[PDB]
């Protein structure tokens, strides 16, 4: 009884830890992708901008 | 590990489809932006119904959007739920069907369906055990029966043993949005009957009727009538993704329900719908849910029970409820109006509970009939499409895309075969 | 030493299984995590464990997840193996041909595996007891070549058959006659004994006798409970006069033909009206000859009584079962065999049936259960012979069965053979020359 | 409903990777035929060759009894 | 941002693409000069 | 220990050149200094495969510049990435080839291989043990096929017991940006199947596809399709520089791909490419991957799968995996798809896995496919050289620098005995 | 005394082989510096593995040989680089690349001199030695080609020494690569003629074993070698520790194998279970010794119902009597799904050990009582052969991938040759097995 619950205890923790470096890998996601969507909408505009001093 | 595919085929499949992603959205607890955002444990017991895992705990929509004609893409992109959808899953064309049936069919449907079988077999070997598929769309535009049939034929091909679920919203007696509407809707019932294993005919007549003498609202938009659709197509599939003390599938409704491979077309009903003035003068019981479904007034077909014979009828109840309050009742009223049903069958009905109601309600029930009062349906399609072809209106933008003539002279004769076999099987008597 | 193995296939087997286990657990002093508060009564159902720990000897099957992951994620989830809990992909939706052919194949394997594992645990194996609805398609289908793969596999063991039976009125499906026609080869020739029962009559007991205006699959599943419990109580528990599961087959099974008893309770009384209630040996063993007392909607006196088995638990004495089964011997309400003059079996169990929180019976001194063999199941028979030729006459829902691998020859023999098997009991019944 | 009692508290301390589970032949060890000199506190059941080893080839080591 | 297929963006305000010779010939020797300028002058 | 020497010929040559080791310079975390600037110390174990080592912990490439104009090199060298390379493996001439094959193998390419030589036998002899070569340039211009045909047998002669690999970018069936081009291409193939271990067919046609309809990029410029094809290139060897669980270098792919010695056309991919509004509604799985790798809109050939056999087929993963998962898909795929595989080998798929992804990326995967369908590409060039070559347009350009015309049609002859190699199989 | 050298060959071969020797460092208590903490003389138990320095440190006696630096130099710079030998870890340059004639005729012709001399250098150090243990896989270049030479040196070399071989057959579904047929059809001679004991797995029975037992979504090499080298372990035990009744190398090679020509047994442990399914079940010896006879429980994807057990080896280690062994014995002997020959009537062969096996912590097996291993001689194998041989000859009636193997220096011959001696080994068990 005690040899399983420490182990399947320890498997646990370790389980725990997977999950909470997973979770760090998807906020970085989410920040880069922010981060893109930002950047075409500035690309987008100085594009317009460039036209509009053309005509 | 029974999963369902879901088309949309049309406009108005683009329009059913988007309230009930919303409906079931709500339901299954899911945000706008596509996380989810509930207080239980068993909303995601069984999501992988209708929902894809995604990363970061999003979940995203078994559905495919096609069409010809991307306005209604956009209006649908654009909605409140409209960013759940993956971006692929938007098939449109270029050109119009413009309420083309060989259009849809031959001519400019014929290229697009590359490209849909393609996106539908992406989403078909990605489920581990898939139940089968289902279709929305209606009989009276180009797109959903010009080329959903196509998609039909197709799919049931490439799948032969799967299960094909079919929302069909058939033409209105009265309104006639499309003057060419008997003519689509026969092309379309004549490859339905054969490529089909359940159908559902949904009539705006019987929705009209339904949101203003029993909801008795003043402007009943299309809003309110897609979510009285949605709620039916909801119901019908609760109990794959809820628990209850007597389950039901899709397969299991078909078995109880098509005593014959001909005849698989059902007209549905919901049960509580009740206005707001009468919400507080009415008590939730069983006996007010099977009046309120069997309601020949609450049918969503303009077909009338009474000038027929309830081959099957199937009912799906939610809510906790008594097994023994439930047989009764359904017995007493298969006793009771005993000139409506057949007698070469007995124990007509199948019935079914899940434990789980819909948001803010304590009991509900849906109803299924196949009766022979479709066949007045068939019959009314089938003299305006004989009122127009001795005439010959209309026929040469058929024709000059692709059509012989003997195509509709063929679809008369399966209609005609079809609503004489249902004429004998309401005449037939139990001695032989 | 003395063991059973329970086996329940399908949903209504999923569902009884929970309520006797849960009975089982509260009267062997079990706690859900399986852990005993602190005697080998307990060996006849629970296995050691090396962790201190008791673990049934039953083997759920089902062919779809939804109702064992009830079980799975229950009260009770730590007390069962998890691998007891054998579950499919897609059910057979009330098909005989999708149950037995298609569907079953894939997991008679693994059911037969643990069915293995199960008996070669066994030290002494008394029999299985299998669980099951002849309505379902998984029940009136995979059981079929489960009950016929374990007839190759075991020579002589016994097997007990609780059925379910459609109800003569009521019904949760169409294509019930169809299920419960084709099974009548299975629990003819591959069952050694089979109990029926049907759910409107335990509904007609619970809303006459315990005063429940809405009775539920648990309060029917409570009752079967209660008549498994005191079947399986002599095996269990040490008596005055004990009975054993060959015992009553050889007492009450004239002909190998004819195996399908009656199984009445009593009392079945509330608690307010046990208060007010003497109940006293006669006053419960009146009760089972009844015909509103009935676990079946069907009437005795149409009939003729040919084997009795009475078993008795609690304070009972072998003077007052003596003088009640004098008082039952001389009315001519009841009709016995000329060929059986002398019909009754007699079982005396010491412990009292247990009570459980939140149930519907009452806590009795003494009860006792009935398995009663008789004439009387030639009129539920015909009565749905009637209903299977009126579908069968119009070849009605019949491609559902052909299309998945099964000839069209099996419904016309099934339905010879089981007409043959009504035809018997007449002359089993009539009087002799 | 009612009330459970927990799993029952370990009398002794218990870890694993290093405790040895009883057998019959560790409780009755130094009792039995076939187990060799007893010098490892670990286990009593690993191989001890001093005595049977040559008079060469043979490092330090204590013979039994001496 | 990480190295990717698509994440690669480029300079829009820019006007002077003149291309500058740092690989030429002196003598009969191909000679090769540090590049002290850049695309356009810069 | 096992190097690799990168040739480049052509204006496309230093082009994808240039962009390929912007790559791999972020891989092993280098500067545009050359020095490093990293974080693992892993990164620094094989290393010597791509670059040499110089003092102060500098490292500069192993590759060569071979042009015979210097339009190209200038616009290299005035890059961010451009100081890396040695100042003396510059090569180039004064007078372009124009884009004619005559002129870049035999009059203006002739005087070059002095040269280019004497630099890749310098480098070459400084390696423990070569591995291979490799080269990057195109079938349809004067530089890339003229001399870089020139170059694989002058260096297979003196070399015949290596590895050669080519990156070809093969003529685009509509875009046909050269009026010339079947002339350089039907010349190039025909010297490519005698003197090549492995090939790899390159198209403009299908990255404008996969930067279109998969990338969704509204301004796809060339530094982008330069990136694709230079994904690839890192992709193939990342087991030669990288630990794995089950690692195959450039012999072991080629060894599993060929089964006879004229067979050795390929068709790359890429797999985890999504644009940036599908970055969150996609789950990163191993079956994801395997999903688009296989898909035929993510070829970087024009050429269809689907109307040919899969002779033999690769995957090399990279990033941490379980091994039931890898093998289980591949068997998956074989299974079901019964036509699209050949019958007189079993398990066609060769599988390989490394440990280390691109930086920012969870898991990645390149697949090499030779397939019959390869044979697609070579019909519609025999196609177009036969067209003109019997009105004898465009030879005097070519005939008047000595060539006979008993070459153009023994070029047609080993080219469309090639297509009826490939037919037999299908 | 008693003394055995490990011998690791190719990709396979040294992962399996750090998987086995973090086993026996743990279970004999060494640290990873190479020394004992628990030095408070009187043990002997590793010295079938471990060679003592008079500095306090233990030396494996193993030889890890590769024709790829990619895989030894990750031993060399992880956990365990300061206990292996420097020169115990051969390496080459270049790699076989799938390729049995590069393997065996140009690359490893390089490096044998330097593996022989190392060999020279332990069976020197061994004053009495067991044997060989051979870790190797049929699939790849090295394992495939190198070990071939190298056991017909040690043939040579070394006469009556036993040589076990533990070798990794490609699985009849899954496979890596594609000349795999052509590689395990010619290494047919160097297992049959130059082998004592052959030991064949294959990856997908253990894939299956640690779906189904220890509920392992997404298993791994690590996963996989963890149970083979459970099963070494499970077989030197014997050697290593006290028992009630011993078995010897020698020994239980005398009752497994009957006819020279006969010397495949198929390996199976009992339990492999997880730790949520050790609270649910006991490990009695009569339980633990009915998995073994399964034909899940297979180590090789063969079914043994189909053929006739020939011979049996069980070896018990932990809590387990003499009485339960024969009773298990016993109620084993009576079904009649298990047939053995007519000409064995006493078919097994028993060793018991007194010590349980250990765990290894964040491993996936669980802290039993007790367990059994088993090597099974049967006539079921010829299955196993025959459905390679399909592919074999499926490749090779059109001559793909023929050049390959020819222009590295043998000739076309040896394809046909070592098909016909599958063929006559595949003849002489059916020959065997009908009954009189
Ligand atoms: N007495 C009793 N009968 C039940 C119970 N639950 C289900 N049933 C019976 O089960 C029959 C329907 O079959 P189910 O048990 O629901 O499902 P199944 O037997 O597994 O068959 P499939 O649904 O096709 O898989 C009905 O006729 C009911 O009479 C129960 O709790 N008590
Ligand atoms: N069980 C098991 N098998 C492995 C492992 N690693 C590699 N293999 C097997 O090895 C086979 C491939 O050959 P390898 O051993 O990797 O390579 P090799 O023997 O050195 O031959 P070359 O690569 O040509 O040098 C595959 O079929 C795998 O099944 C492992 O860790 N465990
Ligand atoms: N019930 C319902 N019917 C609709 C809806 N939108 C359109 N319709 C019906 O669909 C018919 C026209 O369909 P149409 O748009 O031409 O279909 P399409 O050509 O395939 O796109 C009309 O008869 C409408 O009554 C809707 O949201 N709900
Ligand atoms: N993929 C890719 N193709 C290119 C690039 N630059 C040019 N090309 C292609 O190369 C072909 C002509 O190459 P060319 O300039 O004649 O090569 P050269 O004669 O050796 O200098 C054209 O069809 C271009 O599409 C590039 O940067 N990437
Ligand atoms: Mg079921
Ligand atoms: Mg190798």
């Amino acid at each position: 009884r005690e040899w399983s619950l420490q182990q399947q205890r320890e498997w646990k923790n370790a389980r725990a830890e997977q999950k909470c470096a997973e979770a760090l890998y998807t906020e970085t996601r989410l920040q880069f992708d922010e981060t893109a969507k930002h950047l075409q909408k500035l690309e987008s505009t100085t594009r317009k901008a460039v036209c509009a001093s053309v005509k | 590990m029974r999963e369902i595919v879901h088309l949309q085929a049309g406009q108005c499949g683009n329009q059913i489809g988007a309230k009930f992603w919303e409906v079931i959205s709500d339901e299954h607890g899911i945000d706008p932006t596509g996380t989810y955002h509930g207080d239980s444990d068993l909303q995601l017991e069984r999501i992988n119904v209708y929902y894809n895992e995604a990363t970061g705990g999003k979940y995203v929509p078994r559905a495919v959007l096609v069409d010809l004609e991307p306005g209604t893409m956009d209006s649908v992109r654009s909605g409140p739920f409209g960013q759940i959808f993956r971006p692929d899953n938007f098939v449109f064309g270029q050109s119009g069907a413009g309420n083309n049936w060989a259009k849809g069919h031959y001519t400019e449907g014929a290229e697009l369906v590359d490209s849909v079988l393609d996106v539908v077999r992406k989403e078909a070997e990605s489920c581990d055990c898939l139940q089968g598929f289902q279709l929305t769309h209606s009989l009276g535009g180009g797109t959903g029966s010009g080329m959903g049939t196509l998609l039909i034929s197709k799919i049931r091909e490439e799948y032969p043993d799967r299960i094909m679920n079919t929302f069909s919203v058939v033409p209105s007696p009265k309104v006639s949005d499309t003057v060419v509407e008997p003519y689509n809707a026969t092309l379309s019932v004549h490859q339905l009957v054969e490529n089909t294993d359940e159908t559902y005919c949904i009539d705006n007549e019987a929705l009209y009727d339904i949101c203003f003498r029993t909801l008795k609202l003043t402007t009943p938009t299309y809003g309110d009538l897609n979510h009285l659709v949605s709620a039916t197509m909801s119901g019908v599939t609760t109990c794959l993704r809820f628990p209850g003390q007597l389950n039901a599938d899709l397969r299991k409704l078909a078995v109880n329900m098509v005593p014959f491979p001909r005849l698989h077309f059902f007209m549905p009903g919901f049960a509580p719908l009740t206005s707001r003035g009468s919400q507080q003068y009415r008590a939730l019981t069983v006996p007010e849910l099977t009046q309120q479904m069997f309601d020949a007034k609450n049918m969503m077909a303009a077909c009338d029970p009474r000038h027929g014979r309830y081959l099957t009828v199937a009912a799906v109840f939610r809510g906790r409820m008594s097994m023994k309050e439930v047989d009764e009742q359904m017995l007493n009223v298969q006793n009771k109006n005993s000139s409506y049903f057949v007698e070469w069958i007995p124990n007509n009905v199948k019935t079914a509970v899940c434990d789980i109601p819909p948001r803010g309600l304590k009991m509900s029930a849906t109803f299924i009939g196949n009766s022979t009062a479709i066949q007045e349906l068939f019959k009314r399609i089938s003299e305006q499409f004989t009122a127009m072809f001795r005439r010959k209106a209309f026929l040469h933008w058929y024709t000059g895309e692709g059509m012989d003539e003997m195509e509709f002279t063929e679809a008369e004769s399966n209609m005609n075969d079809l609503v004489s076999e249902y004429q004998q099987y309401q005449d037939a008597t139990a001695e032989e | 030493m003395r063991e059973c193995i329970s086996i329940h296939v399908g949903q209504a087997g999923v569902q009884i299984g929970n309520a006797c286990w849960e009975l089982y657990c509260l009267e062997h002093g079990i706690q859900p995590d399986g852990q005993m508060p602190s005697d080998d009564s307990f060996n006849t159902f629970f296995s050691e464990t090396g962790a201190g720990k008791h673990v049934p000897r039953a083997v759920f099957v089902d062919l779809e997840p939804t109702v064992i992951d009830e079980v799975r994620t229950g009260t009770y989830r730590q007390l069962f193996h998890p691998e007891q809990l054998i579950t499919g992909k897609e059910d057979a939706a009330n098909n005989y041909a999708r149950g037995h052919y298609t569907i079953g194949k894939e997991i008679i394997d693994l059911v037969l595996d643990r069915i293995r594992k199960l008996a070669d645990q066994c030290t002494g194996l008394q029999g299985f007891l299998v669980f099951h609805s002849f309505g379902g398609g998984t029940g009136s289908g995979f059981t079929s070549l489960l009950m016929e793969r374990l007839s190759v596999d075991y020579g002589k063991k016994s097997k007990l058959e609780f059925s379910i039976y459609p109800a003569p009125q009521v019904s949760t499906a169409v294509v019930e006659p169809y299920n419960s026609i084709l099974t009548t080869h299975t629990t003819l020739e591959h069952s050694d004994c089979a109990f029926m029962v049907d759910n409107e009559a335990i509904y007609d007991i619970c809303r006459r006798n315990l005063d429940i205006e809405r009775p539920t699959y648990t309060n029917l599943n409570r009752l079967i409970g209660q008549i498994v419990s005191s079947i399986t109580a002599s095996l269990r528990f040490d008596g005055a006069l004990n009975v054993d599961l060959t015992e009553f087959q050889t007492n009450l099974v004239p002909y190998p033909r004819i195996h399908f008893p009656l199984a009445t309770y009593a009392p079945v009384i509330s608690a307010e009206k046990a208060y007010h209630e003497q109940l006293s040996v006669a006053e419960i063993t009146n009760a089972c000859f009844e015909p509103a007392n009935q676990m079946v909607k069907c009437d005795p006196r149409h009939g003729k009584y040919m084997a009795c088995c009475l078993l008795y638990r609690g304070d009972v004495v072998p003077k007052d079962v003596n003088a009640a089964i004098a008082t039952i011997k001389t009315k001519r309400t009841i009709q016995f065999v000329d060929w059986c003059p002398t019909g009754f079996k007699v079982g005396i169990n010491y412990q009292p049936p247990t009570v459980v929180p939140g149930g519907d019976l009452a806590k009795v001194q003494r009860a006792v259960c009935m398995l009663s063999n008789t004439t009387a199941i030639a009129e539920a028979w015909a009565r749905l012979d009637h209903k299977f030729d009126l579908m069968y006459a119009k070849r009605a829902f019949v491609h559902w069965y052909v299309g998945e691998g099964m000839e069209e020859g099996e419904f016309s023999e099934a339905r010879e053979d089981m007409a043959a098997l009504e035809k018997d009991y007449e002359e089993v019944g009539v009087d002799s020359v | 409903e009612l009330a459970q009692a927990g799993t029952p508290a370990p009398t002794k301390p218990h870890d694993y990777r290093q405790e040895q589970p009883e057998t019959f032949w560790i409780q009755r060890a130094p009792q039995l035929p076939g187990v060799s000199n007893i010098r490892t506190l670990d286990t009593p059941f690993r191989k001890n060759c001093s005595f049977s080893t040559p008079v060469p080839l043979s490092l330090g080591k204590l013979l039994p009894y001496e | 941002l990480p190295f990717l297929p698509g994440t690669s963006f480029k300079d829009s305000t820019k006007t002077a693409f003149h291309r500058s010779q740092t690989l030429s010939y002196r003598n009969g020797y191909a000679i090769v000069r540090r590049p002290t300028v850049g695309i356009g002058g810069d």
